[PDB]
Formats: structure tokens, C-alpha cells, sequence
């Protein structure tokens, strides 16, 4: 899996 | 005063996340402490979706401190989505009663990663100039109410290891020695929003062959992500690193590693602050199971980022402690204990 805010 | 310890699950390594709770009297959740975003947020019991049905929702109608906003919230992850309304209520962490904290109550979620998460939301603890909607963040939040007295810092222990009893903590308040050996070396952040600092070089140096990889060669900005699994970098350099490491991709979002040949896997080595951050095959090889298959799937994943960097995740979290600091805008990093 996972990537956290863009 | 504090501090306030968190303590953590850790789900297969690849997501961490703890007890918070809203509102009087107490609702509680599971959270995932996000250190690459600035908002909390949890399922609303306004939403009735299979997602929202099978994780803990919040039902402001029950809380007597809660406080309507009302206004539209929408947050983009790497992983997922959100979108829904803000509203106000306590927040707690341990003994720390967080008054007047702005939470995201959500209505829509997508990506699976969210929609079939152990825990029911996410509590950002990155800089509040990039949180959604200008909402204060619950660390923010925290030093405003001089809950953490002078010493405005919280720090992370993961472990590394699913099969161990204790996932890790978030130290809220504190630095715990007990968690590290050594002596902690501190990088400044550079720009305030995420966690973002000046990375020297990256490479890999094996024994079995003729040349080093040496990459990030003329320097590199990285952010400490407690919210992201591996470590991401610029695409261009992670295909190069899992090239040098036997690493390969024809599907998805990850290389795949040969599993009988993890031993011969050269450690790879982050320079910050002029010193060596070294992750053996041990700590960057990540067992996942998909399809009804065991794979073993190389820690260094390709993500674009508007400007490059490198994402360090619980890949390299684990093994460094790591203190984020926020009287000083720096982060330090020690070996795990």
C-alpha cells in the first residue's frame, strides 16, 4: 502493498 | 505532559494500525498512523455500502460533544480514495483527550487496499499544509492543546517480524530508547508537507558481481512514510536496483524475486546525514500470497512522484526507528532495538 495521500 | 504510547498490529508487514476513539461516550476504531497524509478519517454511519457495513462507523447523533462542518472532503492516496464530510468531535489516543478535532466522515472509498482493510480508517500525521480541506491535523491538534508539554516529537517502532506478539508503536510525546541501540542521526526536513528530507546516494554492492549499482548518484529527496509498505522510487532507478537484484515484472505493480535465491541477495544501503542505512535481503523481501501462490516480492517499487522521490516505507522503518520532530522540522533515524 500500500501507498498512504497524493 | 504524556507521553502517549500507541501500540500497533502489524498485518503481514505490509500494514500497521491501532485503537483510537471518537466522541462521548467512546466509539472506537482500528487507524492506520499515516505519516505521508494530513487527515483523519473513519466509515460514517450515514453510509450503508458493504464496506461501510463491515468496518466500525461513527454515528455522530450518539456523541454529546460532537459538532457538525458539513463541508465536502476528497482525499487521493497511492492505494485508495475517499470522499465524504467533515465533522467534529474527541479524538483519543491513550490517556490524550484531543478536543475539537476535525474528522472525515466517509461516504465513498475505493481501492481495495482501503475496501478490505483490518482497520476502519486513517489518521494522518504529516504537516498540516497539505492536509484536505485545511482541517487540523490530530498531531497539530495535540501540541496546540499542550498535550505533549515540550517535547513536540512522536516515534515509530515497526516490527518486522508478523509473527511476533507487539506490531509496533506510535510514541506520542517521547523518543524510547528501549526501541533503538546507537545513537540517532538526524536529516533536516527540506519542504513541510510530507515528511521530506535530502537523501545522499542509494546503491548495491554484491559479492557476486563485477560492479557496484550505484543509484540516486547525484543526490535525491525522500520522504519518511509509515503508510507505504516497501520503499517506491523514481521508476527509471527502481527498474535499474531490482535489474542488479534479479527482480522481474511482467504484471502488476511489484518485481517478483526467485524464492529459492534469496540468500544470495546483496544488502542495499541508504546514505543520509553522511551515514550508512543498510536493509539486507532479509529486511527488503516482502512474503505476499496472491492467487493462491507464495511469492516473494522485491521491497523497491517504481512510483512517479510530481517531483522525484523516494518513498521510505515500512521496509525501512522497521529496521531504523525513526523520530519525527516537530520543534526542529528534522527526522532521526536509529537502528531498531
Amino acid at each position: 502493498x500500500v501507498v498512504x495521500a497524493x | 505532559e504524556g507521553p502517549y504510547p500507541e501500540p500497533l498490529v502489524n498485518l503481514l508487514d505490509v500494514v500497521y494500525y491501532g485503537p483510537i476513539s471518537i466522541g462521548t461516550p467512546p466509539q472506537d476504531f482500528q487507524v492506520i498512523f499515516d505519516t505521508g497524509s494530513a487527515n483523519l478519517w473513519l466509515p460514517s454511519s450515514k453510509c450503508t455500502t458493504k464496506y461501510c457495513l463491515h468496518h466500525h462507523r461513527y454515528d455522530s447523533s450518539k456523541s454529546s460533544t460532537y459538532e457538525a462542518d458539513g463541508r465536502n472532503f476528497t482525499i487521493v492516496y497511492g492505494s485508495g480514495n475517499v470522499e465524504g464530510f467533515i465533522s467534529k468531535d474527541v479524538c483519543r489516543i491513550g490517556s490524550a483527550k484531543v478536543s475539537g478535532q476535525p474528522l472525515g466522515e466517509a461516504l465513498v472509498v475505493g481501492g481495495e487496499s482501503l475496501l478490505e482493510a483490518p482497520f476502519d480508517g486513517i489518521l494522518g500525521l504529516a504537516y498540516p499544509s497539505i492536509a484536505v480541506d485545511g482541517v487540523v491535523p490530530v498531531f497539530d491538534n495535540m501540541m496546540k492543546q499542550g498535550l505533549l508539554g515540550e517535547q513536540n516529537v512522536f516515534s515509530v517502532y515497526l516490527n518486522r517480524d508478523p509473527s511476533s506478539k507487539e506490531g509496533g508503536e506510535v510514541l506520542f510525546g517521547g523518543i524510547d530508547h528501549d526501541h533503538y541501540k546507537g545513537s540517532i542521526t538526524y536529516v533536516p526536513v527540506t519542504a513541510k508537507g510530507y515528511w521530506q528530507f535530502h537523501v545522499d546516494g542509494v546503491k548495491s554492492v554484491s559479492a557476486s558481481k563485477s560492479a557496484p549499482e550505484l543509484l540516486c548518484k547525484d543526490g535525491c529527496e525522500a520522504i519518511a512514510d509509515t503508510g507505504t509498505s516497501l520503499i517506491t522510487g523514481p521508476p527509471e532507478e527502481v527498474d535499474s536496483l531490482n535489474q542488479y537484484l534479479g527482480g522481474t515484472k511482467t504484471e502488476g505493480g511489484q518485481y517478483l524475486l526467485d524464492c529459492d535465491k534469496l540468500e544470495s541477495l546483496p544488502n542495499v544501503t541508504f546514505t543520509i546525514s553522511g551515514k550508512e542505512f543498510s536493509l539486507r535481503s532479509k529486511d527488503y523481501v516482502l512474503k505476499v500470497n496472491q492467487q493462491g501462490q507464495t511469492l516473494c516480492v522485491s521491497g523497491f517499487m517504481g512510483l512517479e512522484m510530481p517531483q522525484p522521490l523516494w518513498i521510505l516505507g515500512d521496509v525501512f522503518l522497521g529496521p531504523y526507528y525513526t523520530i519525527f520532530d516537530r520543534d526542529q522540522d528534522r527526522v532521526g533515524f536509529a537502528e531498531v532495538a
